[PDB]
DNA sequence: CGCCCAGCGAGCGAGCGAGCGCCGAGCCCCAACCGCCGCCA
DNA sequence: TGGCGGCGGTTGGGGCTCGGCGCTCGCTCGCTCGCTGGGCG
């Protein structure tokens, strides 16, 4: 339940502020004396007490009024006399229980005319705005500001003695903290040691926003035209609005970096009801695999489920059922980088911050063989990077197509076969060797993600093996 | 007109009243035994300062 | 039978915003120059 | 035993930026102030 702060200066001179008052009055507001009740340590010296009269008469004018004009006579309270620094003033504090927003300047604006010609009789007080409410911002730009519980023990009750007076509230649990400094001291406490998000109009919309772009795969901002222009536009009106696209782009790529598996992005949502037309069926199919089992292989591999032999190698000249699905993976996938062979020294710098290994026509080098075999057998290592720190790669389904023996490693002018075995019983081979025709067409993202969904329908049992069973 | 009346201690007399020389300086009024003798007497006036100097100190 | 509530409505202005504009500092990238090094007897 | 030539840093200045305060447009809604209609019957 929030609260409304108003602010009623309780007018300190009554002969400038109330020029022509009744003697009447005055007499009446000076007789009237207090006391502060049995268990009080409040010093009486330091508090006034006329002022004290008049701001109780005033705060229960206003309360009754309120009262009477929301309907809501059970509705929270809690009013604050204090001094301050020139001027009396009041906290009053009022639920919005029955009364809106739209509606509290009409009440406001009734209660001090109520006041003035009740209590000051007709004399309205000549303070700068005796009587006015406060507003998230200086000024006619901001509204009412609608506080909450926790503003009473956060500005309130911290104010001791000097310039503490009264307080009046209904409240359970601010009825003791009404003249004792002690128990207004044990609530700060208790408050601070009790102390997260914030809700806004305009936040809510990002925080979907994000969403919908991971879930679509954007990831720049040409994928967000793809979808849609006039919603990219949209989102870029204002400098607020262009710099919430690269905040935004920058934190679903920090995401995107840290979900759980590729798959989860490549593996498509609804089935497959032809998948004959499958450019990746057709290419599995003329090699002589058995399509069903090499789908099941490709998932096993890029779920991370053999480990170890979480590799492929797809075998034969370039171009043969290899560099077609490869490069669909690549186009389908956020970010991919090609392993330059050819840079012995940091082949791997292209492969930098991305979720698929290629090596595209490329032979094995010796030179990051041993850091390439933790990778491939299932661990995590720390690699160096072209002009670059190093940064850890995880586990990762790398993807080779190449045309010559990968077992013959490169070490610079020479060549080795030490890494034979070792590499070879972490990798599947893949006799690749049907070239496809020139009319073959090349293979689309939905293409793939059609296969590797296709792959989770018909699951068989893969067997960990290097020498892929063929279709017979 | 709006400001505060100036309230002071007894330590304003001193500071200010009992220092006035003669020619600033006619008559007083006054009950306190302790300033009573310095209504129209110098000397009592400025035993008063001293005395109120050296307490404040 | 010429009034009756009395039921209806049509604004109605003092409010409420909220939304933009124009500074106001406050970061941010960029270009005309300093330090240090290569180049020959 | 000796001097004449270029390259990375600056570092304030023109510029983008996010905020504040300040103002200026739509909406509003308890209140007011009439106009009139079964019913008196």
């Amino acid at each position: 339940p929030g609260f409304y702060e108003i602010v009623i200066k309780v007018p300190s001179d009554l002969d400038e502020h109330l020029p022509g008052i009744s003697d009447s009055f005055v007499n009446w507001v000076a007789e009237k004396e207090w006391e502060l009740p049995p268990d009080s340590d409040m010093d009486l010296n330091l508090i006034e007490q006329a002022p004290l009269t008049v701001a109780e008469k005033l705060q229960r004018d206003f309360l009754t009024e309120w009262r009477r004009v929301s309907k809501a006579p059970e509705a929270l309270f809690f009013v604050q006399f204090e001094k301050g620094e020139s001027y009396f003033h009041m906290h009053v504090l009022v639920e919005t229980t029955g009364v809106k927003s739209m509606v509290l300047g009409r009440f406001l604006s009734q209660i001090r005319e109520k006041l003035i010609q009740r209590i000051y009789r007709g004399i309205e007080p000549t303070l700068p705005n005796w009587f006015a409410v406060t507003k998230t911002r200086n000024g006619a730009g901001g509204g009412n500001k609608v506080v909450d519980e926790s503003y009473i023990p956060n500005y309130l009750l911290p104010k001791t003695q000097p310039e503490l007076q009264w307080a009046w509230t209904n409240m359970e649990q601010y009825l003791s903290a009404c003249l004792n400094l002690t128990e207004r001291k044990r609530l700060v406490a208790q408050h601070l040691t009790h102390v997260p998000v914030i809700r806004s109009k305009t936040s809510a919309r990002y925080m979907e926003l994000v969403g919908w772009l991971v879930d679509k795969g954007i990831t720049s901002e040409k994928q967000w035209i793809q979808e849609d222009q006039a919603s990219y536009i949209s989102f870029n009106a204002a400098s607020n609005s262009r710099s919430q696209i690269k905040a935004a782009l920058d934190n679903a790529g920090k995401i995107m970096s840290l979900t759980k598996t590729a798959p989860d992005y490549l593996v498509g949502q609804q089935p497959v009801e032809d998948i004959s037309s499958n450019r990746i069926y057709k290419i599995l199919e003329l090699n002589g695999y058995d399509p069903q089992y090499a789908a099941s292989v490709f998932l096993g591999w890029a779920t991370k489920k053999f480990g170890k032999r979480n590799t492929i190698w797809l075998f034969g000249p370039a171009t043969t059922g290899k560099t077609n699905i490869a490069e669909a993976i690549a186009h389908t996938v956020p970010f991919y980088g090609c392993v330059n062979w050819t840079n012995e020294n940091f082949p791997f710098n292209d492969c930098v911050d991305k979720m698929v290994i290629w090596w595209e026509e490329g032979k094995m080098t010796a030179k990051v063989v041993e850091s390439a075999k933790a990778i491939l057998g299932g661990s995590k290592v720390r690699v160096d990077q072209k002009c670059k720190s190093s940064a850890q790669i995880d586990p990762t389904p790398v993807i080779v197509t190449s045309n010559t023996n990968m077992c013959a490693v490169i070490d610079g002018n020479s060549t080795t076969f030490e890494h034979q075995q070792p590499l070879q019983d972490r990798m599947f081979k893949f006799e690749l060797t049907r070239r496809l025709d020139h009319d073959f067409g090349k293979v689309t993202k939905q293409e793939v993600k059609d296969f590797f969904r296709w792959a989770k329908d018909h699951v068989v049992e893969v067997e960990h093996e290097f020498y892929v069973k063929k279709g017979g | 007109a709006g400001g505060g009346n100036k309230v002071v201690d007894e330590s304003y007399i001193p500071n200010y009243l009992l220092p006035k020389t003669q020619p600033e300086l006619q008559w007083a009024w006054t009950n306190m035994e302790q300033y009573l003798s310095a209504c129209l007497n110098l000397t009592e006036r400025k035993r008063l300062v001293a005395q109120h100097l050296t307490h404040v100190s």
